[PDB]
RNA sequence: AUGCGCGCUAGGUCUCUGGGUCUCCUGGGGGCCGAAGCUAACGCGUUAAGCGCGCCGCCUGGGGAGUACGGCCGCAAGGC
RNA sequence: GGCUAAUCCCCCAUGUGGACCCGCCCCUUGGGGUGUGUCCAAAGGGCUUUGCCCGCUUCCGGAUGGGCCCGCGUCCCAUCAGCUAGUUGGUGGGGUAAUGGCCCACCAAGGCGACGACGGGUAGCCGGUCUGAGAGGAUGGCCGGCCACAGGGGCACUGAGACACGGGCCCCACUCCUACGGGAGGCAGCAGUUAGGAAUCUUCCGCAAUGGGCGCAAGCCUGACGGAGCGACGCCGCUUGGAGGAAGAAGCCCUUCGGGGUGUAAACUCCUGAACCCGGGACGAAACCCCCGACGAGGGGACUGACGGUACCGGGGUAAUAGCGCCGGCCAACUCCGUGCCAGCAGCCGCGGUAAUACGGAGGGCGCGAGCGUUACCCGGAUUCACUGGGCGUAAAGGGCGUGUAGGCGGCCUGGGGCGUCCCAUGUGAAAGACCACGGCUCAACCGUGGGGGAGCGUGGGAUACGCUCAGGCUAGACG
């Protein structure tokens, strides 16, 4: 078992490498409620073949820079973008916040 | 050091015969008749309701001297009969119960409790055959104790054994006077034995 | 290289050993791979040895290799013996 | 608070402070006396407590009480420190070892003496 | 809306019987009536019936209480004396079936809903089967 | 000195604004007195401080102190 | 400067085979074929010397040991809110056992962050341990696992492996020798010294055992280790006696001056017989080795014990250390005298200014006992961070009000999926420890053998109520 997730594309700027979203839920551990949390997967994509929104399977793969760990195996669900522009508007959320 | 100081004293605090003076503390001295209170300048004043730890403390220290044993021996003892399975108190007594020196006491080998401890620990006793001079040393049901022949003349032994030909002994029990054999045959529940304590008090007293 | 030996697991004065494949540079007393019996030289008990030979050899057939005490206890329950 | 306010914030463990540097966290400290003195407790009594302004192992200085019935300290004398406060001075946040170091035992103290520091007499 | 509906079925029933009430109306849902299935069957609602309140489905509780009581406050023994919920959204509550609580010392129940279904602790041992804790009754 | 929302739990009385076959009924605000129930008491009680669910803010002995330092805001005074 | 041997080093060959470029075949990240080309092997030694041992060589497997990589868990501060140029990806190359900005050239312009980036602080992590009813809290000494260092900092070399603690180089501090040119160390191995500190041991014996290195072997090395020593540091076992003995001596305390207490305690009587003396005296040790047989299987035979003249066994034998805390409530234990807001006690209240159960001594008592106290520290009590398991009208505590971003939460029906969820099977959950059972040292402590359980995660299979999710439908909420 080579881990394989799945998760949204919300990174389309990368030369053959691609971000995807990958969300997990669990129970805490102490307060007990079922918590969702999530992590961004930088993603090999050779022939520029999965797009923006796409909503794929991710998968363990040999080693391919500081930080792509990970081929993306399949598509899953085609274009969905609110899931794009949920973590998107969450990042421009960000930069009120500070100074 | 063990307790080893007066004794018909104690007898007198903890506000009941025990028998740790053996023939005597069947007397009119046991000191019991004579005199019902406590030592010290105070044991003919008026009584003060007891606390319900004093209570407690005293039917502790009262389970102990009968016994007579350290605290930490004995406390050892009820976390160890409180660990098993069974009943917290009827194990403890059980375990005591079930110590070479008190089931040489109990077979009527010697007089006191006491007696039948400095018995064991000169070398008088066997268990099974081979001598067994730890007092501690856990009698297990089918074993046998016997006085072992090189003391099976000898003067005090003679004065138990032969002064208890025609006796009774313990239910849990027996005894081959003749051949100063007795075999401890299984264990003793509450009533098996007789005690002026009521045990329940002390489990309590270690759930302090 | 894999070995067939002794671990020490008595006390001070009573002494009883696990008989054990390890890699040798292990403390002998540590970690090891399987335990294949037990070794008692006091002799306490009726067993003061066992072993379940169908382990110690395959092990030997991998090249596990018993240090001499060892091979003697296994010989001893016979391991190795031919027919 | 809700559940979801535990999950985002959850509760706050709760520490303490130490009512001593003895420091390291060691249980006695050595140190010489740099004064060496009498002081009057609050407000409901009246007495002249003895006491030492104690420099330290530890480098810090404090002021130590000086227990049981009479003393021998002064200015250099070099002394233990326990820990143990006194009510009613100020300030004196440790105690004073008698019988160890410089400090003497309490002389004829003949009941409670572990405490006080003072030898078996000869029960003659 | 109503944010937790299984709750307010409950708490309605709660408030009922604390005055009395000979029964009482909740607004239909199956798998509440699956709930009260088993408090009518386990022994504690008289039982209930589906209605009809203004063009729109209720469940009618009837319930239950023991006798008239002498002395000063002759209000009669509740016969539900406490039912609480557990599982409530965001804190969900789910049991293994090594982790279903036995009640009141046995006195009590507490309904669970498997995947077997809803079941009382003591069906889903049978059953062997865990869940989420929905409430607890006794 | 009482966050918002929704649902459940006797009444009685005075009132503001609607609707009704207008004694009275039925909505939605404001008052008082009370059922159950709550509360340390005082009190609260269908305008909950009662029974429940969601979500936010917040509390953790008195003083030092809403002070010090830091940051941010402000022209300042001063604010957080 | 000269000579020389090898299992040291090259050169040609043999090519089982393997390496590599290219081509096809299967297979799917660089796995297995296969074909042409090219490239690559070796080492001798001992003899019970013409056939046995120990070695060498290329290849394929095993076995053990590791590298690398990924999910998830992994302290405090937001009065640290932004961080990033090898940063982030691409191509090509360099390096390596091997992936990869690990490095390097060129290209692109990314990557990370309130799901807490960046900075600051603190810390080795675990198996476990301690406490706790649990949940939690604390902890990580000793034994085991893993990591990291070897006076500080860099760096390679040689090897299968190191970037190596008793190996090499350089910079730095420090020590020592020095003909002032230059040299030499590195106990966080055992012991020991010294400094520091409240404080932590012998410069011991042994190479008998077990384990390790090299050796065909005998053997050699082994402060790993097996043992002794020292400290009540801890636990466990044990002694300071057992039966008799007064209406109860003296002494001391109290006293209504009758008596009350210490108290069967003592004295005394009898019995036992720690200590100490004598005599025997271990187990741990049977292999390596030699013999027969085949250096095999199997049989037969010899040696070897530091601890130790110890343990244990038999004989003899003396009545043979008691102490410390406490006695106003919490809390088991009371009186006299001294003292007079003093001396002093004290954990909190509180006690002491002439009748003090609270200070000091006495007699008595209570508690433990080779210990008993104090201090420090952790958990506890503390449902006083409240998951179990708390609160906010006035006790601390509702934001001055709104609006909505994120986020949390989500009415009634039907259906598909089965992520949450639940069940089964299986793998894993090392050994110690914990628990249960037998068992071994006269008991125990300590120890062995067996058994049980176990959260979590992997894989397969299954359930679909509830939570999700897609689909379709309603109208009691919402809105028009
Ligand atoms: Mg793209
Ligand atoms: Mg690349
Ligand atoms: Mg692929
Ligand atoms: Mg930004
Ligand atoms: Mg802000
Ligand atoms: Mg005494
Ligand atoms: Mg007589
Ligand atoms: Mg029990
Ligand atoms: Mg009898
Ligand atoms: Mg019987
Ligand atoms: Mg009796
Ligand atoms: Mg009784
Ligand atoms: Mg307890
Ligand atoms: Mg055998
Ligand atoms: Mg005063
Ligand atoms: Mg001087
Ligand atoms: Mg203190
Ligand atoms: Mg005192
Ligand atoms: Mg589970
Ligand atoms: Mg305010
Ligand atoms: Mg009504
Ligand atoms: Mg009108
Ligand atoms: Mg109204
Ligand atoms: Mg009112
Ligand atoms: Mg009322
Ligand atoms: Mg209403
Ligand atoms: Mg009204
Ligand atoms: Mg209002
Ligand atoms: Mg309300
Ligand atoms: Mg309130
Ligand atoms: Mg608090
Ligand atoms: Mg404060
Ligand atoms: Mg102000
Ligand atoms: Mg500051
Ligand atoms: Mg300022
Ligand atoms: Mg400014
Ligand atoms: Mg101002
Ligand atoms: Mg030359
Ligand atoms: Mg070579
Ligand atoms: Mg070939
Ligand atoms: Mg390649
Ligand atoms: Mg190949
Ligand atoms: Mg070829
Ligand atoms: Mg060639
Ligand atoms: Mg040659
Ligand atoms: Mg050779
Ligand atoms: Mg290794
Ligand atoms: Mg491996
Ligand atoms: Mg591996
Ligand atoms: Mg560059
Ligand atoms: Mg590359
Ligand atoms: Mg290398
Ligand atoms: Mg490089
Ligand atoms: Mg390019
Ligand atoms: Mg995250
Ligand atoms: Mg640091
Ligand atoms: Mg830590
Ligand atoms: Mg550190
Ligand atoms: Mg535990
Ligand atoms: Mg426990
Ligand atoms: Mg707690
Ligand atoms: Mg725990
Ligand atoms: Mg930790
Ligand atoms: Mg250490
Ligand atoms: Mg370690
Ligand atoms: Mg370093
Ligand atoms: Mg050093
Ligand atoms: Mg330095
Ligand atoms: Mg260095
Ligand atoms: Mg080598
Ligand atoms: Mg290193
Ligand atoms: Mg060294
Ligand atoms: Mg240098
Ligand atoms: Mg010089
Ligand atoms: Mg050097
Ligand atoms: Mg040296
Ligand atoms: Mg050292
Ligand atoms: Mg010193
Ligand atoms: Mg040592
Ligand atoms: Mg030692
Ligand atoms: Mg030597
Ligand atoms: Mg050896
Ligand atoms: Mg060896
Ligand atoms: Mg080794
Ligand atoms: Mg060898
Ligand atoms: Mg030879
Ligand atoms: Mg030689
Ligand atoms: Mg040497
Ligand atoms: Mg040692
Ligand atoms: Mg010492
Ligand atoms: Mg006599
Ligand atoms: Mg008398
Ligand atoms: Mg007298
Ligand atoms: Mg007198
Ligand atoms: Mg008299
Ligand atoms: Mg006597
Ligand atoms: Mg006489
Ligand atoms: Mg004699
Ligand atoms: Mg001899
Ligand atoms: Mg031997
Ligand atoms: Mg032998
Ligand atoms: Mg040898
Ligand atoms: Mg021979
Ligand atoms: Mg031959
Ligand atoms: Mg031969
Ligand atoms: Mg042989
Ligand atoms: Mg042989
Ligand atoms: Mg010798
Ligand atoms: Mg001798
Ligand atoms: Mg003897
Ligand atoms: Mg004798
Ligand atoms: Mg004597
Ligand atoms: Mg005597
Ligand atoms: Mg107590
Ligand atoms: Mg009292
Ligand atoms: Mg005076
Ligand atoms: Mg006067
Ligand atoms: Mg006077
Ligand atoms: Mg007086
Ligand atoms: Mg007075
Ligand atoms: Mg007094
Ligand atoms: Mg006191
Ligand atoms: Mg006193
Ligand atoms: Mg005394
Ligand atoms: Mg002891
Ligand atoms: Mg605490
Ligand atoms: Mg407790
Ligand atoms: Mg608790
Ligand atoms: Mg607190
Ligand atoms: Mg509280
Ligand atoms: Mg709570
Ligand atoms: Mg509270
Ligand atoms: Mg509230
Ligand atoms: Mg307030
Ligand atoms: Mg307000
Ligand atoms: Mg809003
Ligand atoms: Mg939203
Ligand atoms: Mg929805
Ligand atoms: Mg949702
Ligand atoms: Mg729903
Ligand atoms: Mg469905
Ligand atoms: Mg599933
Ligand atoms: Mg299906
Ligand atoms: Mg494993
Ligand atoms: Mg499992
Ligand atoms: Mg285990
Ligand atoms: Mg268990
Ligand atoms: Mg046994
Ligand atoms: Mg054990
Ligand atoms: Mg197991
Ligand atoms: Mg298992
Ligand atoms: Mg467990
Ligand atoms: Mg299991
Ligand atoms: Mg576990
Ligand atoms: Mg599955
Ligand atoms: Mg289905
Ligand atoms: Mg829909
Ligand atoms: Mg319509
Ligand atoms: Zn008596």
């Amino acid at each position: 078992p080579k881990k394989v997730l799945t998760g949204v594309v919300v990174s389309d700027k990368m030369q053959k490498t691609v971000t995807v979203l990958v969300e997990r839920q669990f129970p805490h551990p102490l307060y007990g409620k079922v918590i969702k949390r999530s992590k961004k997967y930088l993603a090999h994509d050779p022939e520029e073949k999965y797009k923006l929104g796409d909503v794929v399977e991710i998968i363990e793969s040999r080693p391919i820079s500081k930080r792509k760990r990970f081929r993306v195996l399949r598509l899953v669900e085609s274009g969905r973008m609110d899931l794009v522009e949920k973590y998107l508007i969450r990042r421009q959320n960000y930069e009120s916040l500070s100074k | 050091g063990r307790y080893i100081g007066p004794v018909c004293r104690l007898c007198r605090r903890e506000g009941v015969k025990l028998y740790l003076k053996g023939e005597r503390c069947y007397s009119p001295k046991c000191a019991m008749e004579r005199r019902p209170y406590p030592p010290g300048q105070h044991g003919q004043k008026r009584a003060r309701r007891p606390s319900d730890y004093a209570v407690r403390l005293r039917e502790k220290q009262k389970l102990r001297r009968i016994y007579g044993i350290s605290e930490r021996q004995f406390r050892n003892l009820f976390e160890e009969a409180s660990k098993k399975k069974g009943v917290t108190g009827s194990v403890f007594l059980g375990l005591l119960e079930s110590r070479l020196d008190n089931v040489v006491y109990r077979l009527g080998f010697a007089v006191s409790r006491r007696q039948a401890r400095q018995l064991v620990r000169h070398g008088h006793i066997t268990v099974n055959g081979r001598r067994v001079d730890l007092p501690s040393y856990r009698v297990r049901p089918g074993d046998e104790i016997a006085v072992a022949e090189k003391s099976r003349n000898l003067e005090l032994i003679r004065q138990n054994l032969e002064a208890m030909k025609g006796r009774k002994v313990g239910p849990w029990l027996s005894l081959d006077v003749e051949g100063m054999k007795g075999k401890f045959l299984r264990l003793p529940d509450r009533e098996d034995l007789a005690l002026p304590v009521n045990e329940q008090l002390v489990i309590e007293f270690y759930s302090r | 290289m894999v070995k067939i030996r002794l671990a020490r697991f008595g006390s001070k004065h009573n002494p009883h050993y696990r008989i054990v494949v390890t890699d040798a540079r292990r403390k002998r007393d540590g970690k090891y791979i399987e335990k294949i019996g037990y070794y008692d030289p006091r002799k306490t008990t009726p067993d003061w040895l066992k072993v379940d030979v169908e382990r110690a050899r395959y092990w030997l057939s991998v090249g596990a290799q018993p240090t001499d005490t060892a091979r003697r206890l296994l010989r001893q329950a016979g391991v190795f013996r031919q027919e | 608070p809700t559940i979801n306010q535990l999950v985002r914030k959850g509760r706050e463990k709760v520490r303490k402070k130490s009512k001593v540097p003895a420091l390291k966290g060691a249980p006695f400290r050595r140190g010489v006396c740099t004064v060496v003195r009498t002081v009057t407790p609050k407000k409901p009594n009246s007495a002249l407590r003895k006491v030492a302004k104690v420099r330290l192992t530890s480098g810090y200085e404090v002021t130590a009480y000086i227990p049981g019935e009479g003393h021998n300290l002064q200015e250099h004398s070099v002394v233990l420190i326990r820990g143990g406060r006194v009510k009613d001075l100020w300030g004196v946040r440790y105690h004073i070892v008698r019988g160890v170091y410089d400090a003497a035992g309490v002389k004829d103290r003949k009941k409670s003496r572990s405490k006080y520091g003072t030898k078996k007499p000869k029960e003659a | 809306m109503l944010t937790d509906p299984i709750a307010d079925m409950l708490t309605r029933i709660r408030n009922a019987t604390r005055v009395y009430k000979e029964s009482t109306d909740v607004p239909a849902s199956r798998f509440k009536e699956e709930i009260l299935r088993i408090l009518a069957r386990e022994g504690f609602i008289k039982g209930y019936e589906r209605v009809d309140v203004d063009g729109k489905p209720y469940l009618r509780v009837y319930l239950k209480y023991g006798p008239r009581r002498q002395g000063p406050d002759p209000r009669p023994e509740q016969v539900i004396h406490h039912i609480r919920r557990i599982s409530k959204p965001g804190r969900r509550v789910y049991v293994g079936v090594k982790e279903i609580p036995r009640v009141r010392r046995g006195l009590g129940i507490a309904i669970l809903s498997t995947s077997k279904g809803v079941l009382t602790d003591r069906e889903a041992r049978k059953l062997g089967v865990g869940g989420e804790l929905i409430c607890e009754v006794w």
